[PDB]
């Protein structure tokens, strides 16, 4: 009826799918060994607490690799716990039977161990590159054996009888031609550099070199992991330490944020700031190499904008976790929701660090200085973090000087009766101060903040308000200060003095200005043109129209509607009215208004449609001017 | 150079339908005022995710076209034209709430060019006495809409828009 | 002494690695399922070429989904060969044991069919939505059998004398509580749209609705990069690319090939009519070119398979073998996308190449996409020579249409040695422009050049054709010269050295060097860029780069050189008042204006635009005489 089995495996077909299809890059392989290595030592040290005696074999924990070009082997030594035959048998002959996840369940309770092993592949992985593998162990139990083995679905195991070891295991790798390049010595640095950087032994690289043939011991692991280590015990010459080791960079670290999580996911994260803001910070594309993820003080993978948001790419440093759910090839993991938690409380505590800061005035001024864009990128980007963001900001204001103030401070300082923030963009500090736009609000002693960066524009596409209070671009219309009933008087009898030259100058610009009308932002200029409700801002469009991947036609769809303001009380605006009341018509009534319009567009910021029209007119007036005929 | 290629704005403002741009126009706001004629391909389509065409301008080849006036064929309609730029590939979805005139609208479009015309009203009127009490039309879009009413999506690919009369 | 030994695996733990590593995503179940019972199909179609008497049990090849919420069990039915007992011992109960490959193998030499199981472990990946598996199999050869499994280890096979399949196979999945979302009709059209959208058999979907059960057909857009592309006409290519990418308008121009040797894979690309909107805003880098294996989905190229520039084709790769990773999402070789990579802009350089014939289909596709071959010739360095002849330009003869720089050559003059090009941020400023005003008078074509990616293509297009090209904007130009037009400027520089050396001095720290010009026809003056730095219009596209370092801009800042026209009147009366006037207020005021002016004329912008408006505003003043 019904007939129970079991599962099988095909060992050759299995064997050739790990050697074939688990791992990508060939180069892991010591990446593995090495971990295996360390797991090693770290159940011998634990046999050393509860049994000193069993180190009698050697008092030294540490790892070599010994590359030998002469017959093309690599070998790597530990003096580790060792395995006995029974251990070679089971642990080692067995695909998937991974004898460190006994090792660590057998234990009691909670003690300080972190074996990296859990899968029961990582050996094979060895198979990438060399092409036969032999293994000299030696326990401190049993005596000392070998094991032979070529993938071909069978290994030897021989009582071994060549040189002792005392105690350990040997590995030798006799690689194949085509991996020779593992031999040299800069590729095994740079490896393990990249992947076993942090592994707590000492391990070293013996080497045969000349001066007289000697030998030459080099180890590559001098830099400690600290963040295992309680943040509160370490200095600060230590972390300059570590940061110079993991950026080689000679200066030190700005700040740092050293903070543990634990529950349901448990992690220590080490984050810095950097001094010097890169050269090529940007242009990464996909290559961010900013926070190296590690498990168990193994890499795992780059932020490639899992980990950090895209404008937090300026910071660096390490985060490290004990359980995690790993991929087969250890490069990444299964559940993205878990990444997504590790970014929300990343961002939190980067936040916090950032609020922190910013009682040191002069570090955070260089800070800001440093990574002001990337700051108002993410005011651009993060939603959710705005009010955060927003607080950390520092601009350049009227009232400021040559320092830098928060908006904090300008809401302090902001009036009583003021009910917005009133800013002004620009392409630089000393246009703005001397613009027009700023000329009234300055002069009623309303304090103005200038921001002088391009970016600036985007930051205020996001930045809606502030505390409760709305930000107002001056260069914007519909422009409304606090205003006595005198000062409203004096507005509704020049609307309706000046009806008729609005007209007549509405006529004349036709298509080129929407609406033409009396203002009250401009105190001694007598024009000036301003951007539209909707549309993008002068400096706005200005700078999207310079996009190297931009879409013409799309410029079209958000084009400022112009709008002229003049000032009533401006003298050439008194005898242009007059001269155009004397005549309704005339040539030079038309050509003051053409050239009015045109210095207005070029101190506005917009750029001339035709620069030459406009040059050529000042020409001809200068030749009328100086009277050359 | 720069990933960021778009700012966020206000348009739209009518609610009950959405809004997305498919493609870039070139030239300005068109002259939008009573009188003018427009020239423009019109699809319309299924919300759902299957997305099955309903009404396709490109197979028969005659861009449909009306005039600025009071023909009050939907509203809708005679507010997205008019809030569209010249060759401007666009996608509008709309809700429940305007799409409940274009079942009888479907028709006319589809038997405007198959032997019908627009210019009778009394054969409208006893369709619709046969509706009421005689028997059904039948047709598959009456069907789909008419008795479950559903949220559309409209691609509108406007040609031209010409001087009035 | 020596002791060999064999290599065993430990079952329940490789298991368990399969159920919890090997896959990343839960939802790629069916694109495994699936698969393996396509095969299933294929096998049972080549055995029906042979011996039709072997489909008298079943006429009809198909696939059914048959989602169940009242039992919670998701059922694929299909007509495929099936498995006997001996088979579903040998290939299901053993993991990394496929039966695939070896039916595959004893094919006799070369035959057309190409199976996607290789690997053989496929089918446990049903157990990351499953808690039971029952699979209901009848080979036409033995009795129906059940086999049940949970992956604890072991598994039951059992008589079945259930309701006849008549051939095939039937699995049946009791899906666990979390993964309840796979019963709705959404979730199974979705995944099968972007996993197995290009089966070859029909897929049918099953499901109750009034009350009446209904199927609907998922897959219905046949893989036409198979057939033959002689055979294929363009209404076929046009509703291919119309159902892959959902656009109303159809294709422009569309290249279907194959390279076959040592890594054979046959493409099919499309060149869309119109361009998209803002696709640059949102990531876009992924869902443009799909690469497909023996008909299944596998990545979406992002900068592998195609460079940045190139992501605006729309199409699909496919190979018969490529090395795969164990997840069946990523390649295990990175050379071999670099090949594709060669090997696809090679072949689209080609398709422009010969649809650059086309004068309108060309228009169009230039307007579309003239940015994206700017930015190309600003990154592919080995294809530039290549993609150089792909440009079109507005000249001073050209008029509205556009020329290409191999017309430009054509026509250039004998004695003319130079591509002339000047770049601005619109056409007619540039047709207006200082710097050309003398140049047409000569007859020399120069090419406008009014995009701010112009200033990205010309820094690296050095040259064409063995001739350089020369950027009116930059100093040090020189025209071929005649004898008495070198004794006239010499003439004129010894006249009016004088006058350009005040001016230096008058404009310290602003003009970098002030002289006579040659390109000056007519205009008072000009600001010229220097040789090496930046040109006007570079440095203001640099200035207006969101993301870019303020300290570093001047060291990549040009110096301005000052370029004065000795047959103006104005520098004429210019000059003899500074000799009447060795010092004068007026004088330097009126150098001050011109040379403001000709910052603004040059595209340069002004550090201080109000002094310059007050400027303008005072001399009105004066001039209308309202003081
Ligand atoms: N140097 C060594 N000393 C002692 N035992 C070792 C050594 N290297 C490997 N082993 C044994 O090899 C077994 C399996 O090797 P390995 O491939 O690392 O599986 P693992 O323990 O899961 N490590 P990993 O595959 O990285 O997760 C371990 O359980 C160890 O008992
Ligand atoms: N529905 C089926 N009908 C017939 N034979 C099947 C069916 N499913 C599986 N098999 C056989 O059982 C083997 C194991 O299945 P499976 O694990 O899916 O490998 P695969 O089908 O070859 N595809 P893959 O595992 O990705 O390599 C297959 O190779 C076939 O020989
Ligand atoms: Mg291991
Ligand atoms: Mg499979």
């Amino acid at each position: 009826e019904v007939e129970t089995f079991a599962f099988q495996a095909e060992i050759a077909q299995l064997m050739s799918l790990i050697i074939n299809t688990f791992y990508s890059n060939k180069e892991i392989f010591l990446r593995e060994l090495i971990s295996n290595a360390s797991d090693a030592l770290d159940k011998i040290r634990y046999e050393s607490l509860t049994d000193p005696s069993k180190l009698d074999s050697g008092k030294e924990l540490k790892i070599d690799i010994i590359p030998n070009p002469q017959e093309r082997t690599l070998t790597l030594v530990d003096t580790g716990i060792g395995m006995t035959k029974a251990d070679l048998i089971n642990n080692l002959g067995t695909i998937a039977k991974s004898g460190t996840k006994a090792f660590m369940e057998a234990l009691q309770a909670g003690a300080d161990i972190s074996m990296i092993g859990q899968f029961g592949v990582g050996f094979y992985s060895a198979y990438l590159v060399a092409e036969k593998v032999v293994v000299i162990t030696k326990h401190n139990d049993d005596e000392q054996y070998a094991w032979e083995s070529s993938a071909g679905g069978s290994f030897t195991v021989r009582a071994d009888h060549g040189e002792p070891i005392g105690r350990g295991t040997k590995v030798i790798l006799h690689l194949k031609e085509d991996q020779t390049e593992y031999l040299e010595e800069r590729r095994v640095k740079e490896v393990v550099k990249k992947h076993s950087q942090f592994i707590g032994y000492p391990i070293t690289l013996y080497l045969e070199k000349e001066r007289e043939k000697y030998i030459d011991q080099e180890e590559l692991n001098k830099t400690k992991p600290i963040w295992t280590r309680n943040p509160d015990d370490i200095t600060q010459e230590e972390y300059g330490e570590f940061y110079k080791s993991l950026t080689n960079d000679w200066e030190d670290h700005l700040a740092v944020k050293h903070f543990s999580v634990e529950g349901q996911l448990e992690f220590r994260a080490l984050l810095f700031i950097p001094r010097r803001a890169p050269f090529d910070l940007f242009e990464n594309k996909k290559k961010k190499n900013n926070i190296k993820l590690y498990v168990r003080r193994v890499f795992i993978m780059d932020s490639c904008d899992e980990l950090i948001p895209e404008y937090l790419n300026f910071i660096r440093g390490v985060v490290d976790s004990e359980d995690l759910p790993l991929n087969i090839s250890r490069e990444m993991l299964q559940q993205s929701k878990i990444l997504k938690v590790i970014r929300k409380n990343i961002v939190k505590k980067c936040l916090e660090l950032f609020s922190e800061l910013a009682e040191d005035k002069e570090n955070y001024k260089k800070f800001y200085e440093a990574f002001s864009k990337n700051l108002k990128l993410g005011i651009h980007e993060d939603s959710t973090n705005r009010r955060r963001l927003s607080e950390l900001l520092r601009y350049h204001t009227s009232q400021s000087g040559d320092e830098m103030t928060s908006l904090s401070e300008y809401v302090s300082r902001m009036k009583e009766t003021q009910k917005s923030i009133y800013y002004i963009t620009g392409e630089s500090k000393e246009q703005v101060a001397n613009s027009a736009f700023v000329e009234r609000v300055r002069k009623r002693g309303f304090e103005v903040v200038y921001m002088t960066e391009p970016i600036d524009e985007y930051c205020v596409q996001q930045l809606k308000e502030f505390d409760g209070k709305s930000l107002v671009s001056v260069t914007k219309e519909g422009l409304e200060l606090p205003e006595d009933e005198e000062e409203k008087k004096k507005m509704e009898e020049s609307k309706a003095k000046f009806e008729n030259l609005c007209k007549l100058m509405k006529e004349i610009l036709d298509k080129k200005v929407e609406k033409v009308t009396i203002s009250n932002r401009l105190v001694s200029s007598p024009c000036c043109i301003v951007t539209s409700t909707y549309g993008w801002t002068a400096n706005m469009e200005r700078i999207m129209k310079a996009q190297a991947l931009r879409d013409n036609s799309t410029m079209g769809y958000m084009m400022a509607k112009k709008h002229l303001e003049i000032n009533p009380d401006h003298p050439i605006v008194e005898t242009l009215r007059q001269k155009a009341e004397a005549d309704k018509n005339d040539k030079a009534v038309k050509d003051l208004v053409v050239l009015l319009f045109e210095t207005a567009l070029l101190s506005s910021g917009f750029s001339l449609e035709d620069p030459q029209t406009h040059s050529n007119r000042i020409y001809r007036m200068i030749k009328l001017g100086l009277g050359i005929d | 150079f720069q990933g960021s290629h778009m700012d966020v704005s206000l348009l739209l403002n009518v609610e009950g339908v959405k809004k997305t741009i498919l493609h870039g126009g070139t030239g300005e706001l068109p002259s939008f005022i009573t009188g003018s004629r427009v020239t423009f391909h019109f699809r319309t389509m299924k919300c759902d995710d299957e997305r099955t065409v309903i009404d396709d301008s490109k197979q028969v080849g005659q861009p449909m076209s009306i005039i600025i006036g009071n023909m009050f064929k939907l509203e809708v309609w005679e507010t997205l034209l008019t809030s569209m730029r010249l060759g401007e590939v666009a996608e509008f979805w709309c809700d429940t709430i305007h799409t409940g005139v274009y079942p009888m609208l479907s028709r006319s479009l589809r038997q405007v060019a198959e032997g019908k015309d627009p210019t009778s009203w009394h054969v409208h009127t006893c369709g619709l006495a046969n509706m009421f009490a005689y028997h059904t039309l039948g047709y598959e879009d009456l069907d789909e809409l008419q008795k479950e009413p559903q949220p559309l999506v409209f691609l509108i690919e406007l040609l031209q828009v010409e001087a009035p009369n």
